[PDB]
């Protein structure tokens, strides 16, 4: 008996993750393991007959799916369209300019987002040695610098993204949790945020303000891409291949440009070591810088504001994408997916 | 062998079918609409039901609704075979009726055993919901001794095997085979609603109730919403009555315990200019218009916020603007923009600031009042509580989730701990709550406008120093508050004489307070 | 903006405020009359509450006015509690034939309505 | 004239007349029978006054319906704990404070049976808590045994509620109410009980028959004499505290606390801080104040906490609504409380007083609980100066260890 849960990026706004139960029979066992994303075809039947008729008001049952076949893929029209853009001279600056186009400036930060979305090569060197492939990014700076809204963009762009907040997340809720099987009464383990984000990205907001213990469990994930647990007789390790993008604030809420970074934050060299790119942000004052940034933002609220009808309005959206982005956003999501595969 | 006929039910159904064939035939157009769109449930307005026979048809239907339901079901499903027989087909005759638009909206405070079996509508804040399940609406069995089949075996609020084998050639009883294909099932869901905050007086405590949803009306209940239901009250057996004082009746031994529950057939949630405008009459339109199309309304409405509090004319503008939060926008890139406004107020311990919070929580459509030291991180944002009917956790609405799309008020803000001031940060700007704790990973809507009050670090305003040093609030929290007021007091005689003059009038004793909510319910629609 | 640039009126500006002053009383009365029409029309969608689900008669006006509010009127056009008292007090006046409510010791008590054609009497408005 | 369904009989008239007291002693063990007779008597009295006296003609609803009578001011018994096993089922009169209320619990009065093979319906009513299942269908043709079936939601029910009372005999007792008496008693109500002491095979409870929601002219003459005499204030100071010498203003101070201001809706809860030197009889006062005043609560700031003063609030599985464990401050609702060692109160506890002394309410918003309470009370506070003695060489606001927001 295996539980299937909605994909992390597909949960509708403001609802808990809908999930069902799947019945694997006849050598269809062990086809998938926690963290894997699968598609399955089966029969939708009802079998929960028992005390539910009386223990809850009126006779009711529960639904299951009896799986028949399961699978854990591009047409020519897609790849042929990719290669047209691929041959364009200087494509790198096209992708970077398309990273959240509605944010002005911060190009040396958008490149970190662009580089982390594509990732590297998870080189399992000669098998006996392993190196992580995904790029870790830490965003640090003064309030009012969009260190969080970018993480509200990586969620909507990466294939699989899990979002978390500093004080709203617990150590058990991130790595793994412990449960008892309702059928066999055995100790079972349930995956957390990092386990979900396997082959994806993990987004932590207000990384500094969380308690030390909640921040401590992250150490293994950022280098091993795995969760190691030993609780209630469970001794195992899961797969947690996911890049981590973290936003934080300096001590006192303002960045002291006259002091080193190691002194400006409450974190320490170990935690900073697991990161690849650190994006220090200064909210310094300048009329020319302010005029360019403000005239960009004031136009952003003009466009994001509301105002074959399907085709006509879909044309309008991609028209505004062309106003601000050299790449249509739907293709870029696919283009990142194609590159990663 | 002739069974007893309900002459009142037959009269009702005859009046029921006659009403269906004559009401103008929009309901039959809906019947055809259901056939076109493959729909299960038809919906009927109660006021449409109450405009025949001077409404006496509805009255008999209302006060004894649970009894008369099959007659109306027969009344309609005969009509469907008359005009849309394809709805009877399968790949069988599932059919539902869901009424709505009741005049009375009874409170959880007002449940009486007299109301059992009658049709009533209630409103209550949701706290927990259950996952949808299929309900055995009607079953069928095949015999075990012989192989005869028994169809249309209804299960009224309990599991019920057939009491005989229909053919006299067989003697089978209490031994049957359950069909899972010719039988039929319907959706089912439980909703745990709570009495609204504005219903319970101070010192009193909120009542709780469990409400049942079935059919396509399921899943239209989300935690933290002010839902509105329509249905009938039905009692179910209870197991917690043991140990109570008083003589308890017995059956002969068998127990006869009961507890009250409410069954709802329709679901709706209380909340674009022309959509809103046509829902009001001309007198309503003119009354609402007089507060908009007057050349000085913005001046007038500021003077209509907490009229008991004297002075502080800046905060009366600030709160009024907070009460009309800006336009939410979504980027073509996918990013969303906040529309609500956060406000902080700081003053000396003599400057009346708690009165503003009391006024806001007593006036706002949705509002929550809390204190600095009393509140905590989990109580404000979200509560991870183990759920009933299973071994898995479930969220419980914190202070911020309650009064969502409203104003949240906190008193003595400077007294709050930093570690539990942090938890408000995400809700203040992103209007969302992110949870990853023990098997829960959802993101919850937290569109709330935080209003806070606090005092300087030294009790009094240290007027020797500057504004930079008198506040312990760090830079991040200060940046988020769109408005930030520090009000001070001095020994000016001309002010104190007037101030003392009218505060004594409190102990001596433009637009009305009801008018402001009516105006705001219209203003919140415009999107400049 | 700066639209009022050249309204070079005579001494009639004193007569200008006579129009502001002398006519304001009638408009205030009309606004009062509109509220009466506002209240006298809402009772049409109020007595359906009474007709539908109340046949016993222990109810005092305090409870009912607290259920005129927090009810079907808790919608796109809310109503006030003191208005709800005025709404319920107007019912006896507009329909003396079916309602006869008297002060008991303090406050009012409401009995089971005899009821008739619910809205035909609205012509008195 | 009344459209009511019952009468709250002025039972104090029973001790005001001779033969009625004789009835009371006779009625002490048989209250139900007379009340049942009075119900028919009330209907007969109504019918006789309506149509037999020809003063009225609206009789149809009254004749068909049923009435009740409730004596409310019967002479009190010998207290709760003094009752005896034979005193069970006897009429009693008690007093106390209501704490908690259970939700509406319906109970069976009429059972609805339908024959499962011929649809015939019977109306069966319970007598003395007994359900009688019909054995066969009553129709002449259909006579199948055990064919009668019960429909849960076609029956008739009556409201049953359990209200919890803190009883002070003339300990807490769980009361019981029925029909219109339910939800008439709510949390915090001041209550006098006229009902039946009950313990049945054994828990102590009272089947409340009626509930009450709440001196000589020579005393008036005595009051006016002190009211008229010119040394009124001088006499009060001279007589309030014999052990404490002089302190005319302190006599006027605490006395004005006990008199209190007027309450309008703005309360008159006067509060006083004694900043005296740590050797002047002030504990000798507040200890004495706790006794002379109408019964309050004596508390020490050092030995009290925020939970100790306010409450502990939690949910209940059975009641499905919030329950309160009243703290020291709430228990003094409407009265006077003394807070010694006010200078030693914990900061978290001191934070409570801000809302208490501004709105007399306390708002709590924690895990699973969001509610506000009421703790309207008067506070008498005594506080030693900072150090071993008062130091006038320092400003007065520096001799007191209280913040300006609380000291003001
Ligand atoms: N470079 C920028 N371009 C456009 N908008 C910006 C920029 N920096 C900040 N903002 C605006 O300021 C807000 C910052 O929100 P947030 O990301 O929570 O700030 P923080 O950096 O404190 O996390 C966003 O709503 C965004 O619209
Ligand atoms: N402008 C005003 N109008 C009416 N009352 C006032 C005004 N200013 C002060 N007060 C009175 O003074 C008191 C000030 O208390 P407050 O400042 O609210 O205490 P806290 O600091 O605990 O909120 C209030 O009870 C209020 O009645
Ligand atoms: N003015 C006074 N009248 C009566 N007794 C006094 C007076 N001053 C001091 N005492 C006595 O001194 C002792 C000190 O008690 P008190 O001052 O009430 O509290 P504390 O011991 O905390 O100072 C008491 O026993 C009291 O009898
Ligand atoms: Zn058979
Ligand atoms: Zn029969």
């Amino acid at each position: 008996r295996v539980t299937l849960q909605e994909a992390p990026g597909t949960v509708p706004p403001g609802r808990l993750p809908r999930h069902r139960e799947v019945i694997l029979l006849a050598d269809l066992v062990d086809v998938s393991k926690p963290g894997e994303e699968v598609e399955v075809t089966g029969i939708y039947k009802n079998n929960y007959d028992g005390n539910l008729n009386a223990k809850n008001g009126f006779p009711v049952f529960a639904t299951i799916i009896e799986a028949n076949s399961i699978k854990r893929s591009w047409t020519e029209e897609e790849e042929r369209e990719f290669r047209k853009i691929s041959r364009d001279r200087g494509i790198i600056d096209k992708i970077i300019s398309s990273m959240a186009p509605s944010i002005y400036g911060h190009r040396d930060i958008k490149t970190a987002v662009a580089c982390s979305l594509f990732g590297g090569v998870p080189k399992n060197v000669n098998g006996k040695h392993s190196i992580r492939g995904d790029i870790n990014v830490l965003l640090l700076g003064d309030p009012g610098t969009a260190k969080s809204q970018i993480l509200k963009y990586v969620e909507k762009t990466a294939h699989r993204a899990v979002f978390a907040t500093g004080q709203g997340a617990s150590a058990v809720g991130l790595t793994a949790s412990v449960r008892k099987d309702p059928i066999t009464k055995e100790w079972t383990l349930e995956g957390g945020a990092l386990v979900l984000a396997d082959k994806g990205v993990c987004l932590i907001d207000e990384f500094d303000k969380m308690n030390d213990q909640d921040r401590t469990s992250i150490h293994e994930a950022m280098e091993q891409q795995s969760i190691s647990i030993s609780k209630a007789g469970i001794v195992t390790t899961l797969q947690a291949r996911c890049s981590i993008i973290a936003a934080a604030n300096p001590n006192g809420g303002r960045y002291n440009s006259t002091l080193p970074l190691a002194q400006n934050v409450s974190l320490t060299e170990p935690i900073l070591s697991r990161f690849d790119i650190l994006c220090v942000v200064r909210d310094l004052v300048d009329e020319e810088a302010d005029e360019r940034l403000a005239t960009f933002v004031v136009d952003s609220h003009v466009r994001s504001h509301p105002e074959n009808a399907r085709q006509r309005r879909l044309q309008r959206q991609r028209k505004k994408e062309e106003e601000i982005s050299p790449i249509p956003q739907e293709l870029l999501m696919k283009y990142i997916h194609y590159a990663r595969t | 062998v002739k069974k007893v006929d309900d002459v009142t039910g037959e009269k009702v159904r005859e009046a029921f079918e006659q009403f269906l064939e004559d009401f103008s035939k929009v309901y039959r157009a809906q019947i055809e609409f259901m056939k076109i769109y493959d729909l299960n449930t038809i919906y009927i307005d109660y006021q449409h039901l109450s405009m025949r026979e001077n409404g006496a048809l509805a009255m008999a239907i209302s006060e004894q609704y649970y009894r008369f339901l099959p007659f109306l079901q027969k009344g309609l499903r005969r009509v469907v075979r008359k005009y849309a027989p394809e709805l009877l087909n399968t790949s069988e005759r599932v059919f539902q009726i869901s009424f709505f638009n009741l005049p009375t909206v009874h409170r959880i405070r007002d449940i009486r055993s007299e109301k059992i079996g009658s049709l009533l509508s209630i409103s209550g804040t949701v706290t927990r919901t259950s996952e949808v399940r299929p309900e055995l609406y009607k079953a069928s069995f095949t015999c075990d001794m012989c192989r005869a089949i028994v169809d249309n075996v209804e299960q009224s609020f309990k599991y019920t095997e057939p009491t005989f084998c229909p053919n006299p050639s067989c003697e089978n009883r209490a031994f049957w085979t359950l069909n899972v294909t010719r039988s039929r099932f319907l959706d089912w869901q439980k909703v745990r609603i709570q009495e609204n905050a504005n219903e319970i007086p101070t010192g009193s405590m909120p009542r709780t109730l469990d409400v049942i949803l079935r059919g396509d009306s399921v899943e239209r209940a989300k935690p933290g919403d002010r839902c509105k239901f329509t249905g009938v009250e039905i009692v179910v057996p209870d197991v917690t009555q043991l140990g109570l004082p008083g003589v308890k009746p017995s059956s002969t031994v068998r127990d006869l315990t009961y507890k009250i529950s409410f069954l709802a057939c329709h679901v709706i949630s209380i909340g674009d200019q022309e959509v809103f405008l046509n829902s009001l009459s001309s007198d309503e339109i003119n009354e609402l218009k007089e507060m908009v199309k007057d050349e000085h309304i913005y001046d007038k409405l500021v003077r209509s916020i907490a009229p008991a509090v004297f002075g502080h004319e800046a905060v009366k503008k600030g709160i009024l603007l907070q009460m009309l939060g800006g336009v939410h926008k979504s980027t073509v890139e996918g990013i969303k923009l906040r529309g609500d406004i956060n406000i902080c107020v700081v003053g000396d311990p003599s400057t009346s600031k708690s009165q503003f919070l009391k006024y806001v929580v007593g006036f706002a459509p949705r509002s929550v009042y809390t204190s600095g030291k009393a509140s905590s991180a989990a109580g404000l944002t979200a509560a991870v509580v183990r759920d009933e009917e299973g071994g898995d956790y479930t969220i419980e609405a914190g202070a911020l989730m309650l009064a969502d799309n409203g104003i949240c008020c906190i008193d003595e803000f400077d007294k709050m701990d930093i570690s539990d001031q942090v938890a408000i940060h995400e809700a203040m700007e992103q209007q969302t709550i992110s949870i990853a704790k023990a098997g829960i990973h959802a993101t919850l809507n937290a569109r709330t406008s935080i209003l806070a009050a606090a005092n300087p670090v030294g009790g009094r305003y240290n007027r020797k120093l500057s504004l930079r040093g008198n506040l312990n609030m760090t830079a991040p929290i200060m940046s988020r508050f769109d408005l930030f007021f520090v009000i001070l007091d001095d020994c000016n005689e001309k002010i104190d004489t007037e101030l003392a003059s009218h505060i004594v009038d409190l102990h001596m004793k433009p637009f009305s307070a009801e008018q402001l909510r009516r105006y705001i319910k219209y203003a919140r629609t415009f999107k400049p | 903006m700066y639209k009022e640039k050249m309204p070079d009126s005579q001494a009639n500006l004193m007569d200008r405020l006579r129009e502001r002053e002398r006519r304001s009383a009638a408009l205030l009365s009309q606004r009062q009359k509109r509220y009466q029409q506002f209240l006298a029309m809402k009772m049409t969608q109020v007595f359906d509450i009474l007709f539908s689900l109340t046949r016993g008669q222990p109810y005092t006006e305090t409870y009912l006015s607290s259920l005129i509010v927090d009810s079907l009127q808790d919608s796109n056009n809310p109503i006030g509690t003191k208005e709800a008292s005025e709404i319920l007090a107007g019912l006896q006046g507009i329909l003396p034939m079916d309602i006869s409510v008297h002060q008991v010791d303090g406050g009012l008590k409401v009995y089971r309505w005899n009821s008739l054609d619910k809205n035909r009497f609205s012509k008195l408005l | 004239e009344l459209g009511t369904s019952n009468l709250n009989l002025d039972a104090r008239n029973l001790l005001a007349y001779k033969q009625t007291e004789d009835l009371y002693h006779q009625l002490l063990n048989y209250p139900q029978e007379v009340i049942s007779i009075m119900d028919q008597t009330i209907k007969d009295c109504m019918v006789s006054l309506i149509v037999d006296n020809n003063l009225d003609y609206d009789l149809d609803e009254i004749e068909t319906k049923f009435y009740k009578v409730r004596p409310y001011n019967v002479g009190s018994c010998k207290g709760m704990r003094e009752l005896n096993p034979n005193d069970i089922d006897k009429l009693i009169n008690l007093k106390g404070l209501v704490l908690r209320s259970t939700p509406v619990i319906p109970d069976m009065k009429v059972a609805f049976f339908k024959c499962n093979v011929c649809d015939h319906t019977m109306a069966v009513e319970i007598d003395r808590g007994v359900i009688q299942e019909p054995a066969r269908c009553e129709r002449i043709d259909c006579n199948e045994p055990n064919s009668m079936s019960l429909i849960h939601n076609r029956c008739s029910f009556a409201d049953k509620q359990v209200i919890k009372l803190q009883e002070t005999p003339d300990h807490s007792i769980s009361l019981c109410v029925y029909d219109e008496l339910v939800d008439s008693c709510r949390a915090g109500d001041r209550i006098e009980v006229t009902g039946t002491f009950r313990s049945i095979p054994y828990k102590t409870y009272v089947d409340v028959v009626h509930v009450k929601k709440v001196i000589t002219d020579q005393d008036l003459a005595k009051i006016r004499e002190v009211a008229a005499r010119e040394d009124l204030y001088s006499l009060l100071a001279r007589s309030i505290a014999p052990s404490i010498y002089e302190l005319e203003d302190v006599k006027k101070g605490i006395l004005l606390q006990l008199f209190g201001g007027t309450n309008k809706t703005y309360r008159g809860d006067i509060n006083i801080l004694l900043c005296g030197d740590p050797s002047t009889s002030k504990s000798q006062i507040l200890q004495y104040v706790h006794k002379i005043t109408p019964r309050g609560v004596y508390t020490s700031g050092k030995g009290s906490s925020a939970v100790g003063l306010t409450a502990y609030i939690t949910r209940d599985v059975d009641t499905k609504q919030l329950v309160l464990e009243s703290g020291a401050l709430v228990l003094s609702d409407g009265g006077v409380c003394c807070i010694d060692e006010f200078d030693k109160m914990s900061d978290s506890t001191r934070s409570v007083l801000h809302e208490v002394m501004e709105q007399q309410t306390i708002s709590i918003a924690k895990a699973g609980i969001i509610t506000t309470l009421n703790a309207r009370s008067s506070i008498l506070a005594s506080a030693n100066p900072i150090g071993s003695r008062y130091n006038p060489n320092l400003p007065v606001t520096e001799n007191i260890d209280l913040p300006p927001p609380l000291l003001s």
